[PDB]
């Protein structure tokens, strides 16, 4: 997970 | 305040006397500059094993996420969950971790600003487990952009229990970057919003992290209005009351409108  | 607040129909609300008051919202990012003047963080916690302080944001990414929430719904509390670090990624434990957390401090509004191409079963249980405690959960779509015909969204925004935001600019237009797909639910602004940065500043940002916020915002305003009212029957209102754009797989139902919405 990545920030968006 | 800032274009998109406007856009989404905030200030009709704020005018009424809603606010988001006693509304409890968890910002599941990089942390949140706490010692931003115009920012109240109310609490939080850290999943992230090599950075301990929640109110410590040595991304940006938490603090101007946090900082949206704040110019749609201003009088809510605010709970800073540390899932990323300052690269920008997390762990999916650290991430349920941030869910778990979230149920269990009774937060009413979950925002992840946040997305991966890949989901697990675990992440799955833990959204779908919010969803049943009464959560209002809330997630950016993804930046994927196209691919042909095939879903870009990303998880946990793919799952149908989470709200998944795409973005549009200040001319109600799909932002090239905006993941698409049939798990697409509402559009929300995320082009150049100017929000919160750490250390006593501001700045633009574009994503849809940016557009999130504004529905776990506009959430929130829905919650101050209708105190009695499900996480259900929040999402259906927001779903159920936007502003029609295009197409369903670019668009979901359109932008929200939160003056519609909160009846």
């Amino acid at each position: 997970a990545l920030a968006l | 305040v800032p274009y998109g607040v406007s856009q989404i129909k905030a200030p009709a609300l704020h005018s009424q006397g809603y606010t988001g008051s006693n509304v409890k919202v968890a910002v599941i990012d990089s942390g949140i500059d706490s010692s931003h003047p115009d920012l109240n963080v109310a609490g939080g916690a850290s999943f992230v094993p090599s950075e301990t302080n929640p109110f410590q944001d040595n991304n940006s990414h938490g603090t101007h996420v946090a900082g949206t929430v704040l110019a749609v719904a201003p009088s809510a509390s605010l709970y800073a969950v540390k899932v990323l670090g300052a690269d920008g990624s997390g762990q999916y434990s650290w991430i349920i971790n941030g869910i778990e957390w979230a149920i269990a401090n009774n937060m009413d509004v979950i925002n992840m600003s946040l997305g991966g191409p890949s989901g697990s079963a675990a992440l799955k249980a833990a959204v779908d487990k919010a969803v049943a405690s009464g959560v209002v959960v809330v997630a950016a779509a993804g930046n994927e952009g196209t691919s042909g015909s095939s879903s870009t969204v990303g998880y946990p925004g793919k799952y149908p229990s989470v709200i998944a935001v795409g973005a549009v600019d200040s001319s109600n237009q799909r932002a090239s970057f905006s993941s698409v797909g049939p798990e697409l639910d509402v559009m929300a602004p995320g082009v150049s919003i100017v929000s919160t940065l750490p250390g006593n500043k501001y700045g633009a940002k574009s994503g849809t992290a940016m557009a999130s916020p504004h529905v776990a915002g506009a959430a929130a305003l829905i919650l101050s209005k209708h105190p009695n009212w499900t996480n259900t029957q929040v999402r259906s209102s927001l779903e159920n009351t936007t502003t029609k754009l295009g197409d369903s797989f670019y668009y979901g139902k359109g932008l929200i409108n939160v003056e519609a919405a909160a009846q």
